[PDB]
């Protein structure tokens, strides 16, 4: 109340997006949001994810394929 | 926005999810590799130390699998490969902060162990599942040097017995042990060293003894280890004495946290009852080495209501499993091993009704390994009917090509029901008399199936072909003594690329087709493992003894012994 050793929009910060929790240094809440974001992802394809954010691909199939190969052949 | 990403990423620990993040964009590819904690490498020849080290540099935990599964059946000759040294060397200089190394079915030597010991300061977890090639000097080296060690798990490894003296090299300041598993060691460790060890290690939750620790000394160890969650007894035989029994009984019941029991070698029926204080909170029981008759087992199982995993000889019998079936409503996994395979002559009364019983009885049963001597499609159909939730089913009928014993027919419809009705069947082992039909079955229905193993089954390449053709989820297929050959294999070469491996031995795959396949498919290592010498000194139409085929991003390997050839 007092926390972010960044200290030491008001939104729900006081009644307790990540940006910036981050900020201002509220360790615990970073964990609150980062874990639920992480869920946004667990079990989603790379497309499914980049859809549901706004990262458009910047992988030219040359590389996009070569990665998918390493990933699957060697790391799964 | 980087920091936040790092942190979001820490929450993601699944290899498939990790991979998935690395492919969203260049930037996620980059953050992700840098904060990747563990790598799983299921086929050590699929990729190279250097490739791994250079992508994922801040790695704390490495898992490697060597030889394929049919090594457990003696079907991979020595020298074949599996050497882990190249990995330790590579990681030795690159991976300072390295904590865990879990190897499966690799060759590991005293030199590796030394190097692990010397290079890895924060080193905490060494599991050596089914490895070979080191001796107790190697373990000494680990005992002496690894100040922070927490797990020393030697499940099934083949150790050279120099001396049980390795264990006493753990220095008096060592306390941090969490799990110790020395059941494969035959070398008698020093009892006082051990006992002293158990005592200064307040966090040791798992202790698995070797046979050499006799029943009489068990109670002492347990008094030192009252917080144990897993115990594997040592030897479990002794003169019947109520002092002995009683000392047992008390120590055992002072372990309020104990959930898993194993060991029981040579076990005496007079001393199992000792373990009944635990029974009612027990989740895993492993009675594989106890040759205790059915009634005894029944008395033990009656009082195990929370039981999730049971492995047991077939001494349990049908009656046995009938009890189990009413008793353990929470049972998830059952493995019934054989007591006497190399007789075709039923020494126990274990039939199919056993498994049938368990399958009406246990709403949660989903893994099975079962050895009986006879079977019927009605059993199998019933099982499939009852257990749609089944996810691993490994049946093993002892006399090969054995038909359904009532109708004399193939077991194809039996197994058809399994694969039809068990939509998440992710794994499968077959036996009995089987025609190409079962395969049409597997191919049409087993869509989630990842692992298939087959022996003395099928009619023609058409069998293998339905499988490579239909099984969308296939990762490992392994075949021995079937009449599958070239046609099926080449008609489907591109599937091989979506699969970790295929293994065929004593089949009808000609040297000719092996060469062709190599050429068509640069990126598979297609390996002929043959023991009669150069293949090109036999008519190319001649069947190779064994061929092993696996995708890799590393090209052919550098360590082939003399009897292995890359196509
Ligand atoms: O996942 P994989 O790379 O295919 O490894 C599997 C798998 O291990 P995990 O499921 O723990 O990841 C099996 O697990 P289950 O099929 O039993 O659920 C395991 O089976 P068991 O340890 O229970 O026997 C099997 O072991 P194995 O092949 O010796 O039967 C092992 O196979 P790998 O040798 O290919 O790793
Ligand atoms: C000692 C463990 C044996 C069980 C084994 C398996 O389930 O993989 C198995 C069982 N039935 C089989 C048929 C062909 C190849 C392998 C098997």
């Amino acid at each position: 109340a007092l926390e972010s050793q960044t200290i030491a929009i008001l939104a729900k910060v006081i009644e307790y997006l990540i940006l910036a929790a981050n900020y201002l240094n509220i360790k615990n809440l970073l964990d609150l949001t980062c874990q639920t974001v992480a869920d946004m992802i667990k079990g989603k394809t790379p497309e499914e994810i980049r859809t549901t954010f706004n990262i458009k691909n910047d992988f030219t199939p040359e590389e996009e394929e070569e990665v998918r190969r390493e990933n699957q052949w060697a790391f799964e | 926005p980087e920091e936040v990403l790092e942190h979001v990423f820490s929450f993601i620990q699944l290899d498939k999810d990790r991979n998935s993040v690395s492919l969203v964009c260049k930037s996620w590819y980059e953050i992700e590799r840098w904060c990747r904690r563990k790598v799983f490498i299921g086929n050590c020849y699929a990729v190279s130390p250097a490739t791994v080290i250079r992508r994922f540099p801040k790695v704390r935990s490495v898992e490697l699998k060597g030889k394929p599964h049919f090594a457990d059946f003696n079907l991979v000759p020595d020298g074949w490969g599996g050497y882990v040294y190249p990995w330790i060397e590579a990681m030795s200089s690159s991976y300072t902060w390295l904590e865990e190394i879990r190897l499966k079915r690799m060759v590991v030597t005293d030199d590796c162990l030394e190097l692990i010991a010397k290079s890895f300061k924060n080193f905490k977890v060494l599991v050596l599942s089914s490895c070979e090639g080191f001796s107790t000097d190697g373990l000494a080296a680990i005992a002496a040097t690894c100040r922070n060690l927490k797990e020393l798990d030697l499940r099934e490894s083949d150790v050279d017995d120099v001396s049980g003296h390795w264990l006493s090299h753990f220095p008096d300041t060592y306390t941090s042990l969490v799990s110790l598993n020395i059941s494969c060691l035959a070398s008698e460790v020093s009892f006082s060293a051990l006992e002293r060890l158990v005592t200064r290690c307040p966090n040791l939750k798992s202790l698995k003894l070797n046979r050499a620790v006799p029943l009489e000394k068990l109670a002492t160890l347990l008094q030192r280890a009252p917080q144990l969650e897993e115990l594997g007894t040592g030897g479990y035989t002794a003169e019947v004495r109520p002092d002995v029994y009683s000392g047992l009984s008390v120590a055992l019941s002072g372990c309020k946290e104990l959930r898993c029991l194993s060991g029981f070698w040579d076990a005496v029926p007079a001393y199992l009852p000792a373990v009944y204080s635990v029974c009612s909170r027990l989740t895993t029981l492993n009675l594989s080495y106890a040759t205790v008759q059915s009634y005894d087992l029944v008395k033990l199982l009656c009082q195990c209501p929370k039981l999730q995993r049971l492995w047991v000889l077939d001494y349990i019998e049908d009656a046995g499993l009938e009890v189990l079936a009413s008793t353990c409503k929470d049972l998830r996994e059952l493995r019934v091993f054989p007591s006497e395979p190399f007789v075709m002559e039923p020494n126990v009364a274990l039939t199919e009704q056993g498994l049938v019983s368990v399958s009406m009885g246990c709403p949660k049963l989903e893994s099975v390994l079962y050895f009986c001597r006879q079977m019927t499609n009605a059993a199998l159909i019933t099982i499939a009917r009852n257990r749609p939730n089944m996810t691993r089913f490994r049946l093993c009928i002892i006399e090969p090509k054995a038909p359904d014993y009532l109708t004399l027919e193939p077991l194809d419809i039996g197994f058809g029901a399994i694969v039809e009705h068990c939509k998440d069947l992710r794994r499968l082992s077959l036996s009995g008399l089987l025609t190409d039909k079962v395969f049409e079955y597997i191919g049409t229905y087993a869509k989630k199936m990842e692992m298939l193993s087959v022996a003395f089954a099928g009619d023609s390449d058409l069998g293998m072909h339905h499988v490579l053709s239909g099984c969308d989820s296939l990762r490992k297929l392994e075949i021995r003594d079937c009449p599958f050959g070239d046609k099926a294999l080449l008609a489907n070469a591109s599937k091989l690329e979506t699969m970790r491996s295929l293994w065929m031995s004593s089949c009808s795959v000609s040297f000719g087709a092996c060469k062709l396949l190599g050429q068509k498919m640069p990126k598979l290592n297609v390996e002929v493992i043959d023991e009669r010498g150069a293949p090109d000194s036999r008519p190319e139409s001649c069947p190779v003894e064994r061929v092993f085929i696996y995708r890799t991003v590393a090209g052919p390997r550098f360590d082939m012994p003399g009897f292995v050839w890359n196509m």
